């Protein structure tokens, strides 16, 4: 982890299974989106994408 | 007289699909307001304006069938 | 003589037509509200609102039709 300009930690993080998150979606009550095509086969993809830019972080 | 069975007869048959047709008609439409409303629901006071805009539409033939079979069973007796 | 019989067959024609409308108006109203909820669950409040709000136009005419099919069994027959 960079940290400062001389102060560089190293640290062993959790990737999968995704880690929890600190903030909540409850205020997102008002609204959904209009999953095209159907949820399920696009939580995948995203979830794979997103493992992928943490690597790539 | 013979007259007043068919003028009753006729009547139903007449009121009777007016019926079917006004409430399968408003309820294909209902439907699809809720599923709209039930994704965003803040528009939910817009999409109602529109409701009632197109559903003054679907019950046009309908209460014109309706007020002829009034006509025909009690004025036509 | 033949008059109450053909009335009583009116009125059926009537009432039958009119719980065909009834019901397949209120079910199909009401397989898109079962889905609005649970797509957003805690709205309930309102969809059910919605819901009966809906449910009154689809069921304005099918009344009469059940009005009109009892006033002809018990005041014409």
């Amino acid at each position: 982890k960079f940290i400062n300009t001389m102060s560089q930690v190293p640290t062993i993080s959790q990737l999968l299974p995704l880690p929890a998150s600190d903030d909540d979606d409850l205020k997102h009550k008002s609204w959904d989106y209009l999953y095209e095509p159907d949820p399920k086969a696009l939580l995948d993809t995203l979830l794979r994408r997103y493992v992928e830019s943490q690597v790539y972080q | 007289n013979l007259n007043m069975d068919l003028l009753y007869m006729a009547a139903a048959v007449m009121m009777g699909l007016a019926a079917i047709g006004a409430a399968i008609g408003i309820g294909i439409l209902g439907g699809k307001f809720l599923e709209g409303a039930a994704r965003q629901p803040d528009l939910i006071p817009l999409l109602r304006t529109q409701f009632f805009i197109v559903m003054g539409l679907v019950d046009a033939i309908p209460m014109i069938a309706v007020g002829l079979g009034l006509y025909v069973m009690f004025a036509v007796a």
